[PDB]
RNA sequence: UUUGCUACAUCGAUGUCGGCUCUUCCCACCCUGGAGGUGCAGCUGCCUCCAAGGGUAGGGCUGCCCGCCCGUUAAAGGGGAGCGUGAGCUGGGUUUAGACCGUCGCGAGACAGGUCGGACUCUAAGGGUAGGGAGUGCGGACCGCUUGAGGGGAAGGAACCCC
RNA sequence: UGGGGCGGCACUCCCGCGAAAAGAUAACACGGGAGCCCAAAGGUCGGCUCAGGCGGUACAGAACGCCGCCGUAGAGCGCAAG
RNA sequence: ACCCUCUUAAGGUAGCCAAAUGCCUUGCCGGGUAAGUUCCGGCGCGCAUGAAUGGAUCAACGCGGUCCCUACUGUCCCAGCCUGGGGCCUCGUGAACGCCCUGAGCCGGUGCACAGUCCGGCAUCUCCCUACACCGAGAGAAGACCCCGUGGAGCUUCA
RNA sequence: AAGUCCCGGCUAAGUGCCAACGAAAAGGCGUCUCCAGCCUUAGACAGCGGGAAGGUGGGCCCAGCAGCAGCCAUCCUCUAAG
């Protein structure tokens, strides 16, 4: 489904599991790549400059590409880090009756229209949160820009890098 | 769905009660004055005292004092234009001002 | 090689895999597509939704499973080619939507195949169906080969060595690309094939099957190849 | 341009599928015209950009629409107009009353399942359109010859053959 | 009653949330319950301290009884939730 | 093919079939056609065939349903010419329906969401005759469909 | 009806001449502006002629890859030059 339906607010924070039954596995299962606590020079962030959701779909994609072209520089262990900071707790329902259920003249329409869980997001509620940040040496910062940028446009949500 | 409507519903926070004011009535000095007639009080309910409790709708409302039945009060507080009489045990009241 | 078996009905898919002469099942399974009976609506415009629908739900789950058993084998190159058959429509509409990864979808060997069971037997079926098929698809790099080696014995550049003594003084060098040695058992072509692999050069065994085989045998005396560089 | 969701308009009625007839429009370009790239030698291909002036046909099967197929073609593109058009036709489909079958129901009866039979009203106040006659104005009554603001056009399009 | 039908019961009653820190507040909204059980599981008076862990003891074992140390409740209070 | 058990007594025999009965479904193979979702033959995973609730079966008969061939043709390619009666022009007789109004050219909008009348434009000299029916959400009938009413009527039965 | 009103700037598309009413991610040093950091008369950037390199084209593997085909080090005849 377009990522157009569930990248606003649309009601509460929806994350209690207890209440909540059948939840899909999220596809992001890796949250920290490389080797941290290596000696690295440069600390660049990757900020995000709205308020809105990001599925883990959109999460996975941009972690995978940041991952292959960091990894096709020079190795995987050596002095690099990546780290996704933001975890998918939130709960996005889809009204799917209008699939199945609303053509057996069962409660077909708007009747009975609370939806049923299909994946987690990403809720951020601040200007300015930082979803993702890479550790590399001085040596490095031109093929770390680069990896940002290219993770930047599988995802919702407007953002810069900043060096530090 | 429509809210049931018993004596203790929508109280799961009114009738709390902070971690340093648990147990069996700590405050005896409050229970040492008798209220005369003419006198101003609030209704303060007291969460684990269970007997001669009032309604949430009463909590924090100035009454005046009218009378005395057994060892409760009686005690006339205004709702909205309409004058209430309510009989409440000294452990939910407590002086106003 | 491997070739992809599919047949797909309107509640039913098998998957499989033709490794040589062996027919091997990978996924059954069920889709429960039900009919105008057991509804449900009671009304005529909304109960063919959910015929036309879960029969969609349905082929979505069949295009997913292809995908996981057969993306693996493209991304080694082992697949040459994809079959699917089945009764209906179920096999044009599974084939014509984006149900199918474009790598698979490029894959599939043209015509589809009527086959009426399900199941092992049914797989041999399709195999059978499509003996002509192939027939072509077996033998296309022998063929791409001796039009390349043509082109290059008129041009007269150099770049196709023949003759067993001439051979023999190309492969200790690894200059041969590829050496297609016609079939003789017991002969030196034979013996020559399984040394000249050690170099790195791929190597085709024909015989009589081909027409080609008997221009080979005639002219080079069975035994030709084609250089990566001049020699001379 | 599908299918849903909503229930704003029409219940003292806006005739409800398909086809035929006739007109016009969109462009997201199938062919015809222009330019470029190519893993473009030539022939044939594939792709990108401009462009709606012209074209896009005949049949078998089904009530169809879609679709499959036959012989050709430069190509036999895809959509809108109250799913354009029943005071133009048709009446195969569908939704009355009659009847048969299967399943269901104690029954009367039901199906969204199959099958046979089943009505198509009207003399055009107004507008529009296609043509044909008089009047007043310019400009006192008449005969004759003209110009060329304006308006419309596709008036032509395409293929095959020779060198 | 997001047409009616089929379904469900949001048709009597109770808890949380919806509910926006007084009061009131809707949805075929979400998470669930009651239609009883007890002569004690009721009344009063007295004594005691629970779950869990640590050290020492034949059978003895994570979990029998005994001797000590800690333990704000992490137990129990008929049955949903507070 | 044989034996044991449960629903509830038994467990579809002879035959027939994708049937006027088969959902899937244009079932599969063959025939007929250049090309056959219909038709014929065969098969039998028969959703849901079957024995006076009558099964199989067609001699003769049918203003019954369907498919194919020959002959024949204006049904068509693709229309043309001719004839009788009307229409057209004139004399006599002499109605009916539409009608807030006479103020109704059209394009884009506004607005309960498709205006003759409102807004912005572009147009527009007056009258008469024949022909056409596209628009006036054209005329004709307190919608038969659908829902509601603590409205009916006829039928049924285990109300 | 009332300003072809005044000052500082921008836009070349008829963009625009829209309170409620009609456009996103991405690309543009097209042009206009503000912050960083780094080189500049001890001659910057760009350009132009030359030196534009030598033991050695060292090499392992190789008929040969004589940087750049499969792993890789790393030494001065030197000074206005590598």
């Amino acid at each position: 489904r377009p990522g157009r339906c569930y990248r606003k607010f649309s009601g509460p924070a929806y994350t209690r599991r207890e209440y909540i039954p059948g939840i899909p596995m999220p596809k992001i299962t890796k949250f920290v790549m490389g080797n941290v606590n290596g000696d690295y020079d440069y600390e660049l962030r990757l900020i995000t400059t709205e308020k809105g959701q990001i599925r883990h779909n959109a999460l996975e994609a941009a972690r995978v590409i940041a991952l292959k072209y960091l990894s096709k520089k020079l190795a995987s262990e050596q002095n690099f880090a990546l780290v996704v900071t933001k975890y998918p707790h939130h709960v996005i329902r889809e009204n799917k009756m209008m699939a199945f259920a609303g053509a057996d003249r069962l409660q077909d329409g708007m009747r009975l229209s609370f939806g049923k869980p299909i994946g987690t997001a990403a809720r951020l509620e601040k200007l300015g949160e930082l979803v993702m940040y890479v550790r590399v040496k001085k040596e490095h910062l031109e093929a770390a820009k680069e990896a940002l940028k290219i993770a930047s446009s599988k995802l919702p949500i407007r953002t810069k890098i900043e060096i530090s | 769905v429509a809210r049931s409507k018993g004596y203790r519903s929508k109280t799961r926070k009114l009738l709390e009660k902070k971690v340093r004011e648990k147990g069996a009535i700590p405050k005896l000095s409050l229970l040492m004055h008798d209220y005369s007639q003419g006198e101003y009080v609030v209704v303060k309910i007291n969460p684990s005292i269970h007997k001669g409790m009032p309604h949430r709708r009463y909590h924090g409302k100035v009454g005046l004092v009218v009378g005395k039945r057994g060892k409760a009060y009686e005690v006339k507080v205004n709702i909205g234009d309409k004058e209430r009489v309510l009989i409440v045990r000294p452990e939910h009241l407590i002086p106003f001002n | 090689e491997v070739f992809g078996l599919v047949i797909v009905e309107r509640d039913y898919a098998t998957i499989g895999v033709l490794k040589g002469t062996k027919v091997e099942v990978l996924d059954e399974f069920e889709g429960f597509v039900p009919g105008k009976h057991m509804m449900g609506g009671q009304s005529q415009r909304r109960i063919e939704r959910i015929i036309e629908e879960m029969y969609h739900n349905f082929l979505k789950e069949v295009g997913e499973k292809v995908n996981q058993y057969f993306l693996p084998y493209i991304e080694m190159k082992k697949m040459k080619g994809i079959l699917i058959g089945g009764p209906g429509f179920a096999k044009k509409d599974l084939y014509e939507s984006d149900l199918l990864d474009y790598r698979v979808k490029k894959l599939v060997l043209q015509p589809l195949f009527d086959i009426p069971d399900q199941g092992e037997p049914g797989l041999k079926e399709l195999i059978m169906k499509a003996q002509d098929i192939l027939k072509n698809q077996k033998y296309i790099e022998v063929e791409n080969l001796m039009e390349e080696i043509k082109y290059h014995l008129a041009k007269d550049d150099g770049m196709v060595v023949y003759g067993l003594e001439e051979i023999r003084k190309a492969l200790q060098l690894g200059a041969i690309d590829a050496l297609i040695v016609y079939e003789e058992p017991g002969s030196e072509l034979e013996k020559l094939s399984q040394e000249a692999e050690n170099y790195g050069t791929k190597v085709y065994v024909i015989g009589d099957e081909l027409p080609d085989g008997e221009w080979v045998k005639k002219t080079f005396g069975g035994a030709i190849g084609k250089l990566r560089f001049k020699i001379y």
